[PDB]
């Protein structure tokens, strides 16, 4: 499908950082097969760290790295899954990758942003 | 398809008899699995008696002195869909003569849904030494005879005035 | 003169501007043949050679005042510019403009351009393009930049008179270069593919006479006003009564009795999402979308056992098929005006409603679907009639010498010519032989045949190009044709499938001597000759339409795949690519839209796809029937002139004739010559009386009595007759009475005319027939021989009885008189269709013989992959392997030439083919597993079959049906065929009634105040007025919709009091003005009338819905609503004069219906004795079979239209195991098998397809005659 995700996000410390994704798929957005993967790696090459997931509902792992500055800002119906930052912080600098997958189209979405934290 | 006909209620001495219960599904194209039973109250008698159940193409008899080796199957035959569930009496007798039950349960076979029916059909037959002719038919030919005679002595009179009249015009020319 | 020609300069420029300045201070029509865009007149001769192409003076007396000049090309065709200087900077002596008008008047320019927008056109079709495509795209966007710059410089931008910006079509031209440019700049994709479209409309304005064509196009619609005011009047009307009648019950459903978990319906209908959660609590037929339909009445649906029927949840068809709201019931209506798929509406709102309904769609299918089409259809039959009248009206104002001249006198025509005919035809025969399960020995005989055929014509063509001279034989084109057929026969002879079927067009030769051939030849030519303009413009459209449609809906029918295919693949019809586009857009044009509709609004919305479909439809279905009209009214009228005589070369066969009339004759004689040599007053006056008895009108109406009755008692006999015991015995003996009857009415007959008399007159013949035949039954059943299969098929006979009521009834005797009279000349033009017919169906044969074969899992009918059983071997070993296996093949299909033909039948009717073409376009090769798609391309002879053997068959034949009844007409002296004597009186005095001159005018009264209500209602104010309330009427009406609140309920009750009390008060004050004039004008009494039923409805539907429980009769009486709005035709003088042709029209549409009913039930009571007891699959089932009367004439009314006939045809189709059960016992009856008799079936139902189809035809002539009689007098 077609995500609609910014390349490259500039974010000042101490901010809130909201971390666009939308999707266009055409069928209607049903929560009880809806799935969306919010990932975290340092680089391209590094391991991806899984930190919010929508299986039924929203489930926040809450991963130590981020402390408990993850929340989702999205809405699964309107074609949104969205998630933001609070209180930006230096290590938060990676990539963020949003995978979708909306039944029953049969294809896999994938949005990849550049967060980078500047002084 | 399937039409639901009436068992006649005449049935001779000494001869053969078929008691008719044809029950047919509102559907037909739906499935289901039948089984029937038969009761007989006779004459005389208040109380009504089961004689015979039949279920996945085998014949049980109870045992009675009325029934016991002159009735068979003209049911529905191959199959566990009975839509035709009628008897066969062979040798009728006189103490064969009273009110039938015959008892249906039919079991539909839906996605995810099972129904268990039940339905009844009471057959009153009497027992007579000669067969009594149908009122209908013995009107009904008294009828066409009579018309047949009405409309030829109409037709019959007609020409004769007719002819009287020509031939009067002829003679006056 | 021709010496009028002077190069422009600046001293004519000077003379010019003086002139006008004179007339300036003082202070007409040009020549049509100098008019811009024509041929230069013959009298101006050549032009100078210096002058050709040159800025040169204003030729036209008109224009010569006024500053312009004419420029010339090589072709003498003038050009009008304008003299001012282009934009204030060009001047016309300048030399930029001099290479801007060089370039702009030549033919490379115009070659050009029309190459560019073909390769253009050619790109558009792309649906995926690759990268190199952008800079061809930027080559064909700089082209026409080069075209608008020049004729922006020519001829001024917008300031002057003959400038770039007046001409019309040069807006198209600007809005495509904007466009592009400005959407490159910027940068919906699909939009802007949307607006580059818009460059095929540029091949209208660059392919001459192309504008002529649109022009008229633009004409014939603009006739068609009044009648689409009356179609969308009508369409409304019938969508308010449907919505009264049907409002909310398609919505019916079975839901089941017992729920568990203390669970209700309300709770249920909220968590259900998926058809597999659906099926658990609502009943589901295998394999079907929806839910099964039911109704609360006896005559409706039934619901299962366990399931009880309840109005909730969507409508059918995605919820798109509804009664539910004026928009939607408007939908429906139109669909079954244009009838798309109409008898699957049909048969839902009688599963819904019951089956006494049928009248609402009998009513309406007769009153729209046949004559609002007849009305456009002939509106636009005058339209063209006065376009070519005014055209036609407008326009008239040494040793090898030996030899060859040797082989020249061997080519004798009474021989030669007649043995290569015999030829022709027996090669014809021969391929004909053909067929799927053919041995190796026919294969063999048939190809040695074949080649010894194309051996002899390869003789002919040959020693025909060594007697003739190779120049010389090349001149005509039978020469030339036969050729390319021969090398063609000789390059299949050194190598396809299909190019062994070139060789049935070598049938056509045959139209030298067959004269109806040659007309089909002439129309087909005319198609590309004459009428080869609009031809193009049809294809253009069609090109455009496709290419739209790719455009706009191919992504989404990929990306929302899944809403309308449970596989999420794409369907068989689709816009995803260029040919499946158009093959819709082809389907629509044939006239199926709904199905496809409803996945284009499922998978791209309402909206979009509504806009989309009508205007294709419309245009699409005008410029067909404009070129269908040209084309028969040319080969009708213009073509034949009888210029020369019949064959004036005497003919080749007409010769051959001769000399056999010479020689069989003269050999008979001299046979016949060596035979010689070798050798009671009383009985006079009895016939008088019979004459007395037998002519009195006492005795007609007798016999009409007793075949009614006996007609009658055949109703009866259906599968329920042993519920019927009393009744069964009363019509046995009732029979025999009958039988006794007739006999006495044959004998009294003989007795009063003679057996000569008798035995000379047809209808007397019938009657014996059928007292003959009811003779023989009745001596059998009384001789014992009452169950003999001869007599038992005989007893089905008692069907034809109905045919003695023929000779009784004036109507049906008149219009059979008009059919039989008529047949003579439809058996030739049947004759040239079956010739036709016959090549398209060998050429199927040929490509399709074995190949529908199909391994199918039977227990849910699918077809196996081909990457798993891709053979029959393979199908074998999984059908001993896996029980429900079957590796059967279709009922219909190209088997061989029979088959062929009912195949042909099917695709030509557009019913049942969309099978045959699935199964074509599977099909791989004989005893392989077809494959999705395999053969694509096979869809092409479909379409080309559907043209020729379809539109040109039905042009031929209506063409020849013409002529037929305008000589029926005139042998009889001009009066109506379809009426009787006492109708035609009627006919005279309804004519009377349209012709009225003004009426005295309504006398004032004395009073004061009565004559302020005089001056008041006569006012043409009050009337208009009258028409604007009965409009708001109107619209209250159509607010109504399913599921409202009782707060609508209430103020739209209210609403409606009110204007019943004003429409009350209006009447009131009219009869007290008016007094009792009032009545003399049946208007005023018709509105009496209704406002009389509308009160009296009102309060009778206002007691039933408060004191009464019966919706039914609520909404029948709440039906007398709709009178009010019928008022309005009384405002609306065109829709007066089309009703009014109607109600003249009426008698003769009365006569045929009489015939169309009478044959309808005969061929009830034979579909009640035959197909009672056939399998309840395909279009038979539980609601549509032909158990009983009433569902036989349900079925009979339904393909009367020829609506699903293959669906009721192909259950009987069956005759053999696995396929039927020849020993099926039928509870309650001895009747034995549901097997059908295919033969009967077949013939059954194309006899009645082909009877209706012309009594349909007879109707229609009726109207149009009726309509041509009334607007032209
Ligand atoms: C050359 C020029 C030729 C003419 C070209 C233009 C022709 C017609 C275009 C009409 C424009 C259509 C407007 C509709 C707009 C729209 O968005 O429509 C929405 C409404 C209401 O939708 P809903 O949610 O109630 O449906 C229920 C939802 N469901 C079904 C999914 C369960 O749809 C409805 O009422 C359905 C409306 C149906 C209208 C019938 C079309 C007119 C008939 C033929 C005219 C002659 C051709
Ligand atoms: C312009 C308007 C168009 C007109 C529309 C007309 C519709 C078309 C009408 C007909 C369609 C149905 C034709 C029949 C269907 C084919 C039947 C079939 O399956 O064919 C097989 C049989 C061969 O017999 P067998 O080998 O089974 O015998 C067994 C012998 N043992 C056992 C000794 C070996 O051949 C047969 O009967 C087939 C031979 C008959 C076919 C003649 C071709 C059609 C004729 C024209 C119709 C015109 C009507 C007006
Ligand atoms: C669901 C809908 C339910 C609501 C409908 C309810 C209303 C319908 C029924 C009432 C029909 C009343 C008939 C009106 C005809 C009145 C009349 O008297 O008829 C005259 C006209 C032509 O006479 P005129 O107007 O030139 O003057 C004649 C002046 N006078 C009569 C003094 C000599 O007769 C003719 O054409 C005859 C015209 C026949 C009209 C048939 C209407 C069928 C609809
Ligand atoms: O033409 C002459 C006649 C026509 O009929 P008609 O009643 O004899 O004469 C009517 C005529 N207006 C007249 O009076 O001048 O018709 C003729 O005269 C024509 C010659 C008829 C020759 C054959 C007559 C057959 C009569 C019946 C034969 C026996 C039928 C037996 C039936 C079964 C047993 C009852
Ligand atoms: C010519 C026009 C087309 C033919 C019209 C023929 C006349 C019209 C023929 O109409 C037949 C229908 O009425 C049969 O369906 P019903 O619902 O009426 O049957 C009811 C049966 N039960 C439920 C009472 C037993
Ligand atoms: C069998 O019935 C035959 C009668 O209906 C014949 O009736 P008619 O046509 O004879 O009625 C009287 C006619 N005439 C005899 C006065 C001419
Ligand atoms: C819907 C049903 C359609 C009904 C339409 C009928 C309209 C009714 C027909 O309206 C025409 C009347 O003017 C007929 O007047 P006459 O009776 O004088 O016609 C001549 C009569 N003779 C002298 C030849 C006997
Ligand atoms: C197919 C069904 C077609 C149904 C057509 C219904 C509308 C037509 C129903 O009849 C309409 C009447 O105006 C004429 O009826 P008649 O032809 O019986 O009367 C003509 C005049 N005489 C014979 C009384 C003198
Ligand atoms: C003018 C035409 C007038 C006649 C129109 C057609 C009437 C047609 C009248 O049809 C009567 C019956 O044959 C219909 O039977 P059904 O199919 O409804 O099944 C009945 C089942 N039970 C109730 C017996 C169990
Ligand atoms: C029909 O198609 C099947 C597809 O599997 C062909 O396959 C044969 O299968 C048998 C047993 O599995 C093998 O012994 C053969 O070697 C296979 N054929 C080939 C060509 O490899 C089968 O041959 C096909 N039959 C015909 C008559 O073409
Ligand atoms: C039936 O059995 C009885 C008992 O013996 C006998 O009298 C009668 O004749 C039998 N009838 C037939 C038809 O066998
Ligand atoms: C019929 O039943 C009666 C019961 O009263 C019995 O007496 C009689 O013997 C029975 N007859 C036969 C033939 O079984
Ligand atoms: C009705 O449903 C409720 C579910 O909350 C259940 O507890 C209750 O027992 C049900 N009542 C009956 C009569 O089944
Ligand atoms: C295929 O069918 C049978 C099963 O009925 C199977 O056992 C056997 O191998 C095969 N028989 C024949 C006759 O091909």
């Amino acid at each position: 499908m077609e995500v609609t995700v910014p390349a490259t996000l500039n974010v000042l410390n101490g901010s809130d950082a909201r971390l666009p994704c939308t999707f266009n798929s055409c069928y209607t957005v049903n929560h009880k097969q809806f799935s969306l993967n919010w990932t975290y790696q340092e680089c391209n090459n590094c391991s991806e760290e899984m930190f919010l997931q929508f299986r039924m509902k929203i489930i926040n792992l809450k991963l130590e790295r981020f402390q408990d500055r993850v929340e989702f800002s999205g809405n699964p119906s309107k074609y949104d899954v969205s998630v933001m930052l609070r209180n930006v912080q230096p290590e938060d600098e990676g990539i963020y990758n949003c995978y979708i997958m909306n039944p029953p189209d049969r294809h896999r979405g994938h949005g990849k942003i550049h967060l980078q934290v500047l002084m | 398809g399937c039409v639901e006909v009436d068992s006649e209620t005449e049935a001779v001495y000494g001869m053969t008899f078929k008691i008719l219960c044809i029950s047919c599904k509102r559907r037909s194209e739906t499935n289901a699995e039948t089984f029937t039973e038969w009761t007989f109250r006779q004459k005389g008698t208040e109380e009504f008696v089961k004689i015979l159940r039949y279920e996945n193409e085998v014949l049980q008899l109870e045992e009675d002195e009325r029934f016991e080796g002159r009735v068979v199957w003209n049911g529905s035959r191959g199959t566990k869909d009975l839509q035709d569930l009628s008897i066969f009496i062979t040798n009728v007798t006189y103490n064969h003569s009273g009110d039938y039950e015959c008892h249906v349960y039919r079991l539909l076979f839906f996605e995810n849904y099972e129904h268990n029916t039940s339905v009844v059909k009471k057959i009153h037959i009497e027992v007579v030494d000669k067969a009594n002719r149908d009122m209908a038919s013995i009107v009904s030919e008294i009828m066409m005879y009579v018309l047949i005679v009405v409309l030829t002595i109409w037709l019959v009179a007609e020409m004769i005035y007719c002819y009287k009249k020509i031939a009067a015009a002829t003679e006056t020319a | 003169g021709p010496q009028s020609f002077v190069h422009f300069t600046k001293q004519s420029l000077a003379l010019i501007e003086q002139r006008i300045a004179e007339r300036k201070s003082k202070e007409p029509k040009p020549s049509s043949d100098l008019e811009a865009g024509k041929q230069l007149p013959f009298i101006y001769g050549d032009i100078p050679p210096g002058m050709v192409s040159e800025p040169l003076e204003d030729l036209d007396p008109y224009y010569a005042d006024k500053k312009t000049f004419i420029v010339l090309n090589k072709g003498k065709t003038i050009f009008r510019f304008n003299a001012t200087p282009a934009l204030y900077m060009l001047s016309p002596f300048s030399p930029l403009r001099r290479i801007s008008i060089k370039i702009l008047v030549h033919s490379l320019f115009s070659m050009l351009i029309m190459c560019t927008i073909l390769t253009n056109c050619i790109f558009m079709t792309m649906n995926n393009p690759p990268d190199w495509t952008k800079n061809v795209e930027y080559t064909f966007t700089g082209i026409y930049t080069f075209e608008s710059l020049v004729k922006i410089l020519a001829r001024g931008f917008c300031v002057g008179e003959f400038t770039f910006l007046r001409d019309p079509w040069n807006w198209l031209d600007f809005v495509v270069i904007v466009f592009a440019y400005l959407t490159e700049f910027v940068n919906n994709v699909s939009a802007l593919r949307t607006f580059r479209v818009l460059r095929a409309l540029k091949t209208i304005s660059v392919i001459p006479g192309l504008k002529t064509i649109v022009g008229a196009l633009i004409q014939s619609v603009k006739k068609l006003s009044d009648v689409m005011i009356l179609t969308v009047f009508c369409l409304s009307v019938f969508a308010l009564i449907g919505l009264q009648l049907f409002m909310g019950n398609l919505k019916h459903k079975c839901f089941r009795n017992s729920l568990e978990n203390n669970e209700t319906l309300e709770s249920i209908m909220n968590t259900l999402e998926s058809e597999e959660d659906f099926r658990k609590y609502f009943y589901y037929l295998e394999g079907s979308k929806d839910a099964l339909l039911c109704g609360f009445s006896t005559d409706s649906g039934q619901c299962p056992e366990g399931y009880t029927c309840v109005k909730i949840g969507r409508n059918p068809d995605y919820g798109y098929t509804s009664f539910d709201t004026f928009s939607w019931a408007f939908l429906a209506l139109f669909r079954l005006m244009t009838q798309d798929y109409w008898e699957n509406l049909y048969q839902q709102t009688l599963r819904a409603a019951g089956k006494t309904y049928m009248i609402f769609f009998v009513v309406v299918i007769f009153l729209g679907s046949f004559y609002l089409i007849n009305l456009i259809l002939a509106v636009v039959a005058m339209a063209y009639e006065e376009q070519n009248q005014a055209n036609i009206e407008e326009a008239k104002q040494p040793y090898w010498i030996k030899f060859k001249k040797c082989i020249y006198f061997i080519v004798m025509d009474p021989f030669v010519d007649l043995a290569i005919t015999i030829c022709i035809v027996l090669n014809t025969l021969f391929m004909a032989m053909e067929h799927h399960p053919m041995t190796e020995e026919f294969k063999n005989v048939l190809a040695i045949g074949n080649l010894v055929f194309t051996g002899i014509f390869a003789a002919e063509m040959v020693l025909k190009l060594i007697a003739m001279d190779p120049y010389e034989y090349f001149q005509v084109g039978w020469n030339i044709f036969d050729s390319l057929i021969v090398t063609l026969s000789l390059v299949e002879l050194f190598l396809l499938s299909v190019l062994r079927s070139f060789r049935l067009l070598r049938v056509f030769k045959l139209a030298k001597s067959w004269p109806t051939l040659n007309m089909l030849i002439k129309i087909i030519g005319n198609s590309v000759g004459a009428l080869g303009n609009l031809t193009l413009v049809l294809a253009i459209i069609v090109f455009i339409f496709a290419v739209v449609g790719m455009q706009l809906f191919g992504k989404s029918y990929k990306e929302c795949v899944c809403k309308i295919n449970d596989d999420c693949t794409l369907p068989r019809w689709h816009m995803n690519d260029f040919f499946h586009s158009f093959l819709i857009v082809f389907r629509v044009l044939c006239g199926e839209w709904i199905e496809t509709m409803w996945d284009c609004m499922e998978v791209a919305g309402q909206a979009m796809c509504l806009i989309v479909y009508m205007m294709v439809m419309v245009i699409g279905n005008l410029v067909v029937l404009n070129l269908f009209l040209a084309l028969l009214l040319s080969s009708f009228s213009s073509d034949n002139l009888t210029a020369i005589e019949e064959d004036p070369d005497a003919n080749n066969l007409q010769i051959a004739v001769t000399r056999i009339k010479k020689g069989i004759n003269y050999v008979k004689q001299t046979l016949r010559e060596f035979i010689l040599k070798a050798f009671g007053k009383i009985w006079w006056n009895i016939r008088k009386t019979c004459y007395k008895i037998v002519e009195h009108s006492w005795f007609e109406s007798f016999i009409v009595l007793m075949i009614l009755l006996s007609s009658g008692a055949l109703a009866f006999e259906d599968i329920y007759i042993e519920r019927k015991k009393t009744i069964k015995i009363i019509l046995e003996y009732a029979d025999k009475i009958f039988t006794y009857i007739f006999i006495l009415e044959m004998l009294l007959k003989w007795i009063a005319y003679g057996y000569k008399t008798y035995f000379t007159n047809a209808w007397c013949w019938l009657d014996f027939l059928i007292v003959d035949v009811s003779l023989v039954t009745l001596v059998a059943n009384t001789l014992g021989y009452s169950d003999l299969g001869p007599i038992k098929s005989l007893r089905t006979l008692r069907a034809l009885r109905p045919l003695r009521a023929l000779s009784r009834f004036e109507g049906m005797r008149v219009v059979v008189n008009a059919l039989i009279g008529a047949i003579p000349s439809i058996m030739n033009v049947l004759l040239v269709c079956l010739i036709f017919w016959l090549i398209f169906s060998i050429m199927g044969v040929n490509l399709f013989a074995g190949k529908f074969y199909e391994c199918i899992n039977t227990t849910d009918g699918s077809r196996f992959p081909a990457s798993q059983v891709p053979n029959r071997s393979e199908c074998f070993a999984l059908m001993n392997v896996s029980q429900n296996v079957r590796w059967k093949n279709l009922k219909v299909n190209f088997d061989n030439v029979g088959l062929g033909y009912l195949s042909l039948l099917q695709v030509a009717t557009f019913k049942g083919w969309t099978i045959i073409m699935y199964a074509a376009v599977d099909s791989v090769n004989v005893d392989k597993q077809p494959k999705y798609e395999y053969s694509l391309y096979m869809y092409i002879y479909f379409v080309v079959f559907i043209i020729f053997g379809s539109f040109f068959t039905l042009n031929l034949f209506i063409g020849v049906i013409i002529d037929n009844f305008n000589q029926q007409k005139k042998k009889l002296g001009g009066q109506d065929i379809f009426m009787t004597e006492e109708q035609k009186k009627y006919y005279n005095a309804m004519k009377k009634l349209g012709s009225k001159k003004p009426q005295k005018p309504i006398p004032r009264p004395g009073n004061k105040i009565q004559g302020c209500i005089f001056d008041l209602v006569t006012n043409q104010a009050f009337d208009i007025s009258i028409m604007v309330l009965i409009c708001l009427n109107m619209v209250t009406m159509m607010v109504e919709k399913e599921g409202q609140s009782q707060h609508m309920t209430e103020v739209l009750y209210w609403i409606n009091v009110v204007f019943i009390i004003l429409f009350t008060g209006e009447c009131v004050l009219k009869l007290i003005s008016l007094r009792h004039y009032y009545f003399t004008v049946g208007w005023n009494i018709f509105d009496f009338v209704v406002v009389i039923i509308s009160i009296v409805g009102m309060f009778l539907a206002d007691l039933i819905e408060t004191y009464f429980v019966s919706p039914t009769l609520f909404r029948v009486i709440r039906l007398a609503r709709i009178g009010r709005i019928l008022r309005l035709v009384k405002g609306a003088k065109g829709i007066r004069t089309l009703l009014f042709a109607l109600m003249m029209s009426l008698p003769a549409l009365f006569n045929i219906g009489l015939l169309l009913f009478l044959v309808m039930f005969i061929y009830a009571i034979f579909g009640m004795s035959n197909f009672a007891y056939v399998k309840k699959e395909d279009g038979i089932n539980d609601m549509f079979n032909f158990e009983t009367f009433g569902n036989s004439m349900i079925c009979l009314f339904q393909i009367t239209t020829s609506a699903g006939w293959d669906g009721l045809l192909a259950p009987i189709l069956n005759s053999k195991p696995p396929d039927c059960d020849p020993k099926k016992v039928h509870p309650g009856s001895s009747v034995e098998g549901d097997c059908g008799n295919p033969s009967v079936g077949i013939f059954y139902f194309v006899s009645y397809i082909i009877i209706s189809f012309l009594v349909v035809v007879n109707m229609y002539i009726a109207v149009i005659l009726e309509n041509f009689s009334v607007a032209t007098e």
